[PDB]
């Protein structure tokens, strides 16, 4: 199948027509997405198959064909870009200054941008174009607004 | 059965639309990967 680096849609034909369930990143021959998008199931890419390699429900992340490769981190000061890939719509970069998720185990960057659930797995990038995490696991705040964590995996 | 379709390159876009705010929120993360607001 196509293994060129880039952002990809994750589609399914189980439901009505072809539905976009999420998004992912292809980098160094490994496909990276959120666990809740595929539930760790195998994926098709043309006539080829992608098999899960690593996953973790608590991190809400999964990698296919190899170990998690993305290791860039938000610097805590600079604006970032969500490369949003919404269902049925063109890939579009949206710039924003991330907020903070304060937890008992440390602080995590957060992006306050509102997209359909099928946008889950869209990469958040730094000014160098490096993927600092994936969009789609977060919380619904008081005013019904959605705030996603900047979810990044560990590179062994 | 699920499949992937290329949507584009991963690049920074100069002069992209700038929006969203930067909230500081106290949160908890459970074993199921669900974030919740702490109050
Ligand atoms: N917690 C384990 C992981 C998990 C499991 C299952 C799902 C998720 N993620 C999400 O539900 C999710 C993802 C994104 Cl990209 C956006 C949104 N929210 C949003 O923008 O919603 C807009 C809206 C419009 C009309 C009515 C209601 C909502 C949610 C994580």
């Amino acid at each position: 199948g196509e293994t060129t680096d880039g952002v990809y849609r994750v589609m399914t034909r189980r439901l009505l027509g072809s539905t976009q369930v999420g998004v992912g990143v292809m980098q160094e021959g490994v496909f990276h997405t959120m666990w809740h998008v595929t539930k760790g199931a195998a994926l098709r890419s043309g006539e080829g198959r992608l098999d899960p390699y690593w996953g973790d429900v608590k991190q809400d992340l999964v990698s296919y064909c190899g170990p998690w490769k993305l290791d860039a981190a938000w610097d805590g000061l600079s604006e970032v870009q969500l490369l949003a890939v919404p269902p049925g719509e063109r890939a579009k970069n949206i710039q924003t200054l991330p907020g903070i998720f304060k937890t008992k185990d440390g602080d995590i960057g957060a992006v306050a941008l509102d997209y359909p659930a099928g946008t889950s797995g869209s990469p958040i990038l730094d000014k160098c174009g490096r993927v600092i995490g994936l969009y789609g696991n977060g919380v619904v705040i008081k005013n019904g607004s959605y705030v996603s964590a900047i979810t990044q995996g560990k590179r062994e | 059965d699920m499949y992937i379709e290329r949507a584009g390159d991963i690049t920074w876009e100069k002069d992209a639309e700038v929006t969203g705010n930067s909230p500081r929120l106290d949160v908890a993360l459970d074993e199921s990967g669900d974030f919740s607001l702490v109050e």
